[PDB]
């Protein structure tokens, strides 16, 4: 399960609300050989991708995180929409499709920002 | 207590009940704590009572939480109180 | 000096589990046929430190699964020719005879769970066990069904152990586990083909073994009732499956007069009968009549189900609840889960 | 009020996969022999919420694997005595006859992938499906090869569904899926041993069923062409494997005259022949001659491959591309991957 | 193994000391198909719960951690005992049982504290 | 358009091409959109054209992306333009 | 795969450069039963060691990290070489072998430093 | 400019492993019977970059496991009728004859470990190997036991390779691996039933092959001793199992006079004998006497165990240590573990 | 060195020892480095020595780390020193 929040089928705002509730409940505590092995192979792969991604994200300063806030401002040319228009009415699929062609630009900027901050900190 | 007192030569029936309808094991006892009649497993079990040769029940009703106790050829000398030890309750009834 | 709330992960705190266990076990025999698809091959192959746990055999839940799996096995495998359910509903089945010889099965924990075991020989009961270990699987248990005597079970490690939820009360049974088995040989010889006999049989119990065993039991019973002579009696009445001692071998339903045991070899008179009551629930069933040739059961008396009189003291055999029979073997085990998260006071603070 | 870029992990965004699926499936028969080592035992055993997906059966890729695995099976299992590849190259093989009866196989996703399924009965085509669910494995499909009539496939849930990439154009075929099957019985009886007959056979189609079926098809075709009378015709010409209706049972190659169907039982005249063209690529092959004894095929007509005239309207049977036959069953499925990482505008900032 | 420190059977103080020692040593470097699969199924489940819990704990500000210190003071009404009485004489089981009915109250407070701090930081 | 116009009694050959060499299915049509000749699967398929009894191709060349069309016993009455609907292209040629 | 960067066979400097590039590409998105089970047993073990090590490293203040910078100065007596001599010309194997006998000394110092810092922070 | 200590995880630094490997391998034959439960089915199916590793065949440890597993196999499978252990202790066993034909087995690394392999053809010895790759499993090795000639092993890739820990010293053996095999045919024909012959046998070695082989060996030996003529001699004395050339086929213990090889076909005179010394440890064993019918061994001479005289130069055959025989195949492999943690100087500091 | 020097016609025994009791392979040599006697595998191996027809050992003692060397029919001409190359040690003894 990579879709940790289960958002396909609902908008992003709802997904965030759902997470808060479920996380609380979880913390609170509120042929058979062939398919047996295949069922586990699937889980092992998913774990490996997860662990990998969690450290790869350090390149943007976001390792060990599910959610990570930046110091790179949004360029309105990439969307020209408000926060509620996007978060309340669009699903993640609709949203990523809307901005599918700015991805490399954005990722590049995130890397650059992280580099500059690391530089600035080591200078002191 | 509830009183259902008959006379010598009669036949009487008392019903003990369960609220959960689980055909729960139970035992009917007199004031001298002698086991008379109960439900053991799915079987009717009798104790060494003076009623051992006279008492019976309705097995098909155990599934409805109803545990009737029938005493045939009742004697006035059997006048006593008895306990329905069914589930949590310990209902006392005079017969 | 300021006390603060802190949280730790990996805290080894147990809670009782409500999960379902799986079966593991080892020629057309009905239990083997069932096991072929019902159970996995067994496991080819941990005492805890200073811990204490309140095991309670009369309030366990491993029992419900055992008493659901056995009914399913039994009902599928031993078809009555006529089965009546109470209005009423009557159905019929084909009735081939089947081989019937219970085999051991093991219950094993699913991923995420473990089974605690009490290793205290002087188990006593529902009080705290001061000797606890963990397993995935229980030992194998043969799902033998019988009424007054518990047959082919395990023996107590050293001494006869009397286990009862409330000995004083008498509305509850007393399960007596022996530390010695007594052999019993039951058979229906050939040349008994009369109609008015194919339904007659007898059992032999060693005289000395039986008498030695009762003397040992009484010495233990006297601990609870030290000022009274103990007398054993026969049954009081009720359904014949429990009035006399009932059991099943080869698919045949046997009944035996145990009066001589509770009143060379001791010989009991036994019978085989076609119409029986069900232990699976309320209802009746007819099974096909007996077959020709010599029939024999060979068994170990490993325990007794006794009750005591209310108001010298008297005890007698009885039984009828297969759950009681299951408890006599499952009392040593409990299934638990771990909740690896806890809170404790500390002496540090978060920087804010 | 300042908008910032933020990143989330676990974002459920799909992309189409380019992966390879595995086969799962259930006496020397060639498909069973193949399956023995080619496929795994099948899986002994999820509708999505408010999602929409553009499935496109004519642009799918599950097809290429199906049309590589079948050629491999077929070529290894049904050896021509003579095989000519175009200069030219000619090789030969031993030609034992083999049992030939197609069995269902399932395609299943490898770790990291899943298959989307469209559950809209009124599927229509390449437009968005508003009813989507997920599976690991598809249903089983029998890799039956035939030309004009699609045999032994699945039926439409309620109504005849006409699926075509471009109905208006006519350079493309029309796949008609029936919501009812029509039974056809084809056989070569004994006592037909003449040389100048072992190669003659006939097929019986229920008259009423065929006529009922065409009336239903026409009523549906008229939706596209409401002002025209619809006339069915026979084939125009070209390679005999597609001019007439070809199929294979028992390893024998059958050809049938379907003119009476597109012009009691309707009887078609059929023949069996030793020299055929290949569907695997361009080339020819010779197979060993027919055997003695009665030969029978039993099949379900489940669909048709039709084309329409260009420039009253006329339709006729045709076919020849096994890929078209595969699409008729694989149209409901798509394979995708998840890229769990996304970007969104937010209203927070990193402390720096 | 969820019981990372192995504390059932010993008091909490001892468990913490044991961890420090073992962690140092570890860093320093000082039927066969059926049960085969079941043995792995058990490990895969445990891993998944672990990874999950490590991010769920972010709700209290404790993600990616085994041990996490707070800004929520202890309410003496929940125990009325000293630090050494609890840490030196009680096992984790005894301890959690002692405070078993304040758990939801405490968890609620931890969430609240985390929310307030996040709010305060974003205000700046 | 390309023009390859013959006379009554001739035989002519036109070649349509593919750039990918995939033996792609294709169809040859006249200006009245009548299917004449094409590649269906691995087989030669004809349409209900006046050329149905006269036209042919070169099957072994389909693998090279070459889809020639041969018309035997050509009539001047067959003078028209036709389309090579091969791959993306829709090449028009007069015959 | 414990050799996350694949450095056996190349020098350390090259390995670090390779990581940066590959991490970017990854984020950007640019008998069958017996050996089946053994293949997974190997992965499950590796995962467990990984997760374990990531928290064990908290003893030196480096948990949840692949790379961790210190406050313990290098003692030149352990090497007497420059940064580029080591990073550009030596492989990890050559390097660890060069300093193989100072490992316990160094690890001890790292623990000590972490202890002192934790102490200093809680004093405030 | 300030140098600081930093730590990295995932550092690919190797250390030698001390672990245990598992066996993998492919009719009542003793090795097959053993393998049935001792070994797993084999694996149906990596050169490193610029790395160097010091493999040392005389100081390896894969050998001890091979030389524990084989003794266990052998002792369980080939029962002596009389076995004497030195006081003394004598036991006996039933002695059925068994089929005896060694099969290849593979050693494979357990989870967490890998095996390094040296791929340098000019291996030479314990010095650094500049061509290293990794495997889970080694190639299969047949656990053949023999004394003077190494039979049925692998061949050198190009040239005869002489491997010896210390050639100069002579207290150590020289293992010669041939790049060519020489075929030898050994047999005991029928019609040899005399008592005073069932124990007589002979072997044929091609004259040319043997002579060609020695010329090649000498040319290689002369590299170490360029100014001396090389003479081969026969054995000096000691236990008969090593004085002459001993081997076992079919369970029979053969001895052969190799003098003609170290002094058409060359014919050697051989014998079969009932009382032997053990190679498993110090002691003796008696095996049941020989059987009737023709007996044949067919083998490849792949190497030699030679020693050299101390104080023209002389060499002779010898042997007796099965560990030496194991080294001749295991020299290419080493088992290692990874310690993914390292320290390096850097140029950054932690914020404090 | 240790000296155990006998005379012509005698029989002598020298013991070489191992500390680990591993029945370690070993070889006995003279000052001219001629292998005389050793332990190869579990077997007694002799070298091309003048003692080849006279020397022996005690196989059962190899398990105790004791590697005695017995020379029967000793000659004064055999007077030399010899090395016990057992384990790490290279003990020299005169015979
Ligand atoms: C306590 O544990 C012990 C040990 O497990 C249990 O004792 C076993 O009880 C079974 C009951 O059947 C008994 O099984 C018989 O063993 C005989 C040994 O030779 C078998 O010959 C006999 O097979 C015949 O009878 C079967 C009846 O179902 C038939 O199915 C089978 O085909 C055979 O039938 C032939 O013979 C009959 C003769 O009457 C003839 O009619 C048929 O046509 C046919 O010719 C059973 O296998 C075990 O041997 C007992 N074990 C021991 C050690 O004695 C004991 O029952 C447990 N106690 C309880 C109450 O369960
Ligand atoms: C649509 O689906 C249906 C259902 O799957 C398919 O119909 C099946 O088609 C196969 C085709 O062979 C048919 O199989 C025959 O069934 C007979 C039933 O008794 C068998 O007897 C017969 O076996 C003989 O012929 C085989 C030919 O390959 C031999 O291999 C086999 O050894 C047998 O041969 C004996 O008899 C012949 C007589 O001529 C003699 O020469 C031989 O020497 C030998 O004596 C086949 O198994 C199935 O029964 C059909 N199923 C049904 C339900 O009828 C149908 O084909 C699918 N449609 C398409 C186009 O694939
Ligand atoms: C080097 O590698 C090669 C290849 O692996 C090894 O050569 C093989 O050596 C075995 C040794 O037995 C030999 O096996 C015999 O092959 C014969 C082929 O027909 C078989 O007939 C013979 O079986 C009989 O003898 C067995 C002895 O154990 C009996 O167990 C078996 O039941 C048979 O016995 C019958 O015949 C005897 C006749 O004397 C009679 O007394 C019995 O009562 C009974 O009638 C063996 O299987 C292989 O064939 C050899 N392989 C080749 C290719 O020739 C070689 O040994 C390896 N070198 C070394 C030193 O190990
Ligand atoms: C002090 C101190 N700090 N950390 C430790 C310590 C000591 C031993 C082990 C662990 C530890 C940490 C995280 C995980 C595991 C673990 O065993 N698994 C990972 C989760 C799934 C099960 C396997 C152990 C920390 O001492
Ligand atoms: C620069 C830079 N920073 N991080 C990387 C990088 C590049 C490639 C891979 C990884 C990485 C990180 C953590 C884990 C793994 C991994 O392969 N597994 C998880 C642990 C068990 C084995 C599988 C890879 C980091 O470059
Ligand atoms: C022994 O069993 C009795 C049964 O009621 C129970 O009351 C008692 O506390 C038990 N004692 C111990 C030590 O378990
Ligand atoms: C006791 O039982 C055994 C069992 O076979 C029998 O042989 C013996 O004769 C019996 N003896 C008496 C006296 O009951
Ligand atoms: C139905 O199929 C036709 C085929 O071209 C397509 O154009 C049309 O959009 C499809 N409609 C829907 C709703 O899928
Ligand atoms: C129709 O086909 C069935 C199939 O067996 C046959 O029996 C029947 O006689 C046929 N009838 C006619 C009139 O075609
Ligand atoms: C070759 O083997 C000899 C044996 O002692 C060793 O000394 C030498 O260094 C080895 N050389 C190489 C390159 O391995
Ligand atoms: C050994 O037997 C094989 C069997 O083919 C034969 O080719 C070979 O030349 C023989 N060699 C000798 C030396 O007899
Ligand atoms: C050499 O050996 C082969 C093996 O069969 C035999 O046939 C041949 O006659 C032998 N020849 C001589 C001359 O030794």
């Amino acid at each position: 399960i990579l879709g940790f929040l289960g958002a396909a089928g609902s908008t992003m705002g709802a997904a965030s609300m759902a997470l808060t509730v479920q996380a609380r409940l979880l913390l609170s505590g509120i042929q058979l050989t062939v398919w047996g092995i295949k069922q586990l192979q699937a889980r092992v792969l998913a774990v490996e991708r997860y662990l990998r991604d969690q450290q790869l994200l350090g390149i943007w300063g976001c390792s060990g995180k599910i959610i990570c806030c930046t110091n790179v401002p949004w360029n309105d040319s990439w969307s020209n929409k408000t926060i509620n228009e996007i978060w309340d009415n669009m699903t993640w699929m609709q949203w990523e499709k809307e901005i599918d062609n700015y991805t490399q630009h954005i990722y590049t900027l995130l890397e650059v920002s992280q580099i500059q901050q690391e530089k600035n900190e080591q200078e002191l | 207590k509830k009183v259902v007192l008959g006379k010598k030569g009669d036949t009487v029936e008392l019903t003990c009940t369960a609220s959960q309808k689980k055909s729960i094991q139970f035992h009917w006892k007199n004031s001298n704590q002698i086991k008379i009649l109960g439900n053991q497993g799915s079987f009717l079990t009798k104790g060494p009572s003076k009623l051992n040769d006279r008492a019976d029940s309705r097995r098909s009703l155990w599934d409805q939480g109803n545990f009737p106790l029938i005493i045939k050829n009742l004697k006035i000398e059997d006048s006593d109180t008895y306990i329905c030890e069914v589930e949590d309750q310990k209902e006392e009834v005079q017969l | 000096a300021k006390k603060w709330v802190t949280v730790y992960y990996g805290v080894p705190v147990w809670k009782e589990a409500t999960t379902t266990l799986f079966c593991a076990s080892d020629d057309t025999e009905v239990h083997n046929v069932w096991a072929t698809h019902a159970c996995v091959p067994t496991d080819p192959n941990i005492v805890l430190g200073n811990v204490t746990e309140n095991f309670n055999m009369w309030k366990n839940n491993m029992v419900e699964q055992m008493h659901e799996d056995i009914i399913s096995l039994w009902d599928q495998s031993l078809k009555p020719c006529v089965k009546l359910t109470p209005n009423t509903s009557v159905i019929t089945q084909a009735c081939p005879k089947v081989s019937f010889e219970p085999i051991p099965i093991h219950y094993c924990a699913p991923a995420g769970f473990a089974i605690l075991k009490c290793n205290s020989k002087t188990f006593n009961g529902s009080g705290p066990c001061t000797n606890v270990s963990t397993v995935q699987c229980t030992h194998g248990i043969r799902p033998v069904v019988s009424t007054q005597l518990l047959l082919n079970g395990s023996l107590a490690e050293e001494e006869i152990v009397i286990r009862s939820e409330n000995i004083t009360d008498n509305a509850k049974t007393i399960i007596v586990q022996l530390n010695e088995a007594v052999e019993i040989n039951c058979t229906r010889p050939n040349n008994n083909t009369r109609k008015s006999n194919i339904r007659q049989a007898h059992c032999n119990i060693s005289k000395a073994r039986w008498n030695e065993t009762l003397g040992q039991i009484v010495a233990k019973l006297e601990e609870q009732f030290p000022n009274k002579t103990i007398i054993f009696n026969h049954s009081s009445g009720g359904d014949p499956e429990i009035v006399t001692h009932s059991f099943n071998c080869g698919g045949e339903f046997f009944y035996c007069n145990t009066t001589p045991l509770f009143n060379q070899n001791i010989t009991l008179q036994c019978r085989i009968k076609q119409i029986i009551n069900m232990w699976q629930g309320v209802g009746k069933a007819m099974y096909a009549p007996p077959i020709r040739g010599q029939i024999r059961c060979s068994s170990n008396i490993t325990g007794l189900l006794l009750t005591r009189d209310g108001g010298t003291e008297t005890f007698r055999p009885g039984g009828g609840n297969m759950r009681d029979n299951w408890r006599s073997e499952l009392y040593k085990y409990k299934v638990v889960k771990i909740e690896p998260l806890g809170i404790a006071p500390t002496a540090c603070k978060r920087r804010v």
